[PDB]
């Protein structure tokens, strides 16, 4: 009797679980190797950046603007031009390497 | 409401990389000679090597697609100003000057083409030049 | 039951809206992640010299903090690039030796760079020799000038 | 998963930073990469 | 069947509703943030700025590295009516040494008898008449297709490597 | 959805402990130099203008 009261509750709860499970599977089955390759393949990389993780926040400082450094751009660079100081070297060695 | 943005918006990137696969492969490629480099030379801890080039005026630089001369600023304001965007040079490939330069890059999505910026990479309307950079001025 | 109905829908919706870019997303993931992992060994000894860079071009930028601190010693350039054999390529790979990686740190008993040539469209590895700049003369008024243009200086 | 939470809580509170960091990457990469173009070396304007 | 499936129902149960107590706040707030950042960067404006900088990086970092001269160290550059009608360039120094060149890939180093040029994977002949295109007989590295060449240098080419740089197979060094 | 479930997981479950541990690893100096990441995020923008 009391399954009889709820038979349609329990047709919803099965229904709903099956919409779900139905995505959950179609996801899952579309991308069960994908996701085993792509971490085979990043688990190098994973050991290498944990190996070079404490240099990280250091190099960022260069590893991007590589010729320049960001921590003292403001002062050199004034606007449009570039401020420098050149020391024209013509020492002999200098000069027998160039 | 974040989560299938979170997928969709790693997807777009993931993309993105993709697309882009051989301009990845060729700075992961060219960043650690970068560090040797850099590394040789600055041999000389307080002052870092920079040498000059002889011979006047051998490719004689192109005034075409950038800033017109009488636009430009003196050097003594230090005042920042608003950086402009599509500049570079708009010679029609001739010459030796700027061979490789902005006008040349190929494109990564669409094989067979050269353009500047991947705005005029995927647009199929033609590339011409703003104009031959001449020697008696107006660039234009 | 009823916990079980509205768990069912909520996770069914959020898998109907999420779950194609996930499959797609895993799916373009697979050349990046091989291409990431074929540069392990650039990563580790790249980021420390980095690093380790930092201050050395930190207190060059720094020393005086108005100005760079360069030697400026004259040297000749070389031949400017020619139009069609000199257009860039992106097909650059690998590393020192044939595989990816790092030299040894530079330090003064050792200095220069080991130079590495890539697929790129420009090189500078045959100025091994002093001759003179093939496009020596030009003119800018009709275009005429003495000299062969060449790959090979 | 905490310390995943606090490295993207300080990245959240930066993402405008790294939009405004893209933006103006990818309007100046191609006019300042233009200089060393000519040749194997970069052009300077040297106004002294 | 249904023994081992109903325990471990109620263990998976109970391991759940722990891993959620324990775990569900954290998650959520990192999915949260990791969705904003990328929104945040994914804007149109940041869009088309990261397409241009993976567009046009890779070219300044060959051309950067193709500016640094290991003989003399550091970098090279040169100074600059817009111009004058006439130009010179006196001589080009030497800013490499044979035993200083190291090959990316192994299929690039030239063969006995051969030197590379200032186009990579184009080899030429090493003689003392072999300067500003003058001695025949240039060889391609494996690989290299798609590479125009002018006529000047097509010409020294050989046939089958200047098929080569427009047909599919590559020739065989001898 | 349980096969599939149940599959990924028996496959993965070693490299998901092994990216637990690297992603720990790699996290661990991010999170104890917070303060130089935010100020070098913040100051990386006028420099690039």
């Amino acid at each position: 009797q009391h399954f009889a009261e709820t038979r349609d509750l329990f047709a919803d709860a099965v229904t709903a679980l099956g919409r779900l499970s139905a995505a959950a599977d179609e996801t899952l089955s579309g991308s069960n190797a994908n996701l085993h390759t792509n971490l085979q393949n990043l688990q190098r990389p994973l050991k290498q950046l944990g190996r070079a993780a404490p240099y990280l926040v250091g190099a960022l400082k260069l590893i991007l603007t590589v010729p320049f450094n960001i921590d003292n751009i403001p002062k050199a660079i004034r606007g449009d031009y570039i401020n420098v100081s050149l020391k024209l070297d013509l020492t002999l060695s200098s000069v027998d390497n160039a | 409401e974040s989560l299938p943005q979170t997928l969709a918006n790693l997807e777009i990137v993931i993309d993105m990389l993709k697309r882009y696969n051989k301009n990845v492969e060729q700075v992961l490629v060219a960043l650690p000679q970068g560090a040797a480099v850099a590394q040789t030379g600055t041999i000389f801890a307080p002052e870092g090597l920079l040498h000059f080039g002889l011979g006047i005026n051998a490719p004689p630089p192109c005034l075409t697609g950038f800033l017109p001369a009488s636009q430009w600023r003196s050097p003594a304001d230090t005042r920042t100003e608003p950086l402009p965007s599509g500049l570079y040079c708009k010679i029609p490939k001739d010459a030796p000057n700027a061979v490789r330069g902005a006008r040349n890059y190929p494109c990564a999505d669409v094989p067979g083409k050269r353009a500047a910026t991947p705005r005029e990479c995927r647009s199929d309307e033609p590339y011409q030049p703003l104009g031959t950079n001449p020697w008696y001025g107006d660039p234009d | 039951l009823v916990a079980a109905v509205g768990f069912g829908n909520t996770g069914g919706d959020i898998f109907e809206r999420g779950g194609p870019y996930l499959v797609r997303g895993a799916q373009d993931l697979l050349p990046t992640s091989a291409l990431l992992d074929e540069y392990s060994p650039a990563l580790f000894c790249t980021i420390r010299n980095y690093h380790d860079a930092a201050p050395k071009l930190a207190g060059a930028l720094g020393g005086n903090g108005y100005s760079l601190l360069t030697n400026s010693l004259v040297v000749g350039v070389g031949n400017p690039y020619v139009y069609p054999d000199n257009l860039p390529r992106v097909n650059a790979k690998g590393g020192p030796e044939g595989r990816p990686g790092c030299w040894q740190p530079i330090t003064r008993d050792l200095w220069p760079f080991p130079y590495l040539v890539m697929d790129t469209g420009a090189s500078i590895a045959p100025y091994n020799h002093f001759e003179l700049g093939q496009p020596m003369f030009a003119e800018y008024v009709w275009g005429r000038q003495v000299g062969e243009n060449t790959i090979n200086p | 998963l905490e310390q995943l939470r606090t490295v993207s809580d300080v990245l959240n509170e930066r993402k405008q930073d790294l939009a405004d960091i893209l933006t103006v990457a990818g309007k100046f990469i191609t006019s300042l990469a233009e200089a060393l173009a000519s040749g194997p070396y970069f052009k300077v304007m040297l106004v002294n | 069947e249904l023994a081992n499936a109903l325990q471990d129902l109620n263990r998976v149960l109970k391991t759940t509703r722990e891993f959620l107590d324990r775990n569900g706040g954290v998650l959520t707030h990192d999915i949260d943030n990791l969705e904003q950042v990328t929104t945040a960067i994914l804007q149109p404006e940041p869009r088309d700025g990261l397409e241009t900088g993976l567009h046009a990086y890779p070219n300044l970092a060959a051309n950067v590295l193709n500016i640094n001269s290991p003989n003399q160290g550091g970098i090279i550059g040169l100074p600059v009516f817009n111009y004058l009608p006439f130009g010179m360039n006196l001589a080009s120094t030497a800013m490499t040494l044979p035993k200083q060149i190291a090959y990316s890939e192994k299929r690039l180093q030239p063969p006995p008898g051969y030197k590379d040029t200032t186009v990579p994977g184009i080899w030429s002949r090493d003689t003392l008449f072999s300067h500003g295109n003058h001695e025949p007989g240039w060889i391609v590295a494996p690989g290299m297709q798609g590479v125009q060449v002018q006529p000047a240098t097509a010409n020294m080419l050989t046939p089958e490597s200047l098929a080569e740089l427009l047909g599919g197979p590559d020739i065989v060094p001898p | 959805a349980a096969g599939s479930l149940a599959d990924l997981l028996s496959d993965n479950r070693p490299l998901l402990k092994d990216t637990i541990g690297y992603l720990d690893v790699i996290q661990a100096p991010l999170v104890e130099q917070k303060q130089e990441v935010s100020d070098i995020l913040v100051q990386m923008p006028q420099a690039l203008k």
